[PDB]
């Protein structure tokens, strides 16, 4: 099932791209979250590609953009319990904006950004917002990307996309 | 819209990545 597969990739990818402290906080959140995971084919190859490619993304985005603005505008840097559903809305609008066209590079950008949000949310332990972002990324993927993705060998497209 | 804008800033970086990785 594609939605379940894509969900599992987000979790792994986030666990493999965080520092020590965040890795542990996220790993336990997921454990306690007690949610379903399948096995993704080529999963390891796909996660490696994503690390390389989100690396490409990060290195460029620190050149030409800053973070602080948007977290605030999202209401994510607060010690203040975050607005679950307001955040879905904006997230959804950002994805819709990101995805006016489809290709691998734009998909990469969705993982690199989701990472950035998740890591900022976790500074103050915003566990439910975090799980919310990951779930929304999963639905949206299943609603709008899956056909494009399956035309390109599925999630494994990333492996070749990246060389 | 406001957040839509964000998505396209993200989109340009995406398209740069996409271009570079084309087998060209």
């Amino acid at each position: 099932d594609f939605r379940l597969q894509t969900s599992t990739l987000c979790h792994s990818f986030l666990l493999a791209s965080a520092n020590k402290q965040d890795t542990d906080y996220l790993t336990d959140l997921l454990d306690n979250t007690n949610i379903d995971l399948t096995c993704v084919p080529n999963g390891q190859e796909i996660i490696h590609s994503l690390l390389q490619l989100v690396g490409d993304f990060n290195q460029r985005f620190s050149q030409t953009h800053e973070i602080e603005p948007v977290a605030q505008s999202l209401g994510i840097d607060s010690d203040k319990p975050v607005d679950k559903t307001a955040l879905e809305i904006f997230y959804l609008e950002i994805l819709n904006g990101l995805f006016e066209k489809l290709n691998w590079g734009r998909i990469v950008a969705m993982f690199a950004f989701l990472r950035i949000l998740v890591l900022r949310l976790s500074k103050h332990g915003h566990s439910d917002a975090i799980q919310m972002l990951i779930k929304t990324t999963s639905q949206y993927s299943d609603e709008k990307l899956k056909n494009w993705i399956n035309l390109h060998d599925g999630w494994s497209g990333l492996i070749e996309f990246s060389g | 819209s406001t957040m839509g804008q964000v998505g396209r800033q993200l989109a340009i970086i995406g398209d740069d990545i996409n271009r570079r990785y084309d087998s060209e």
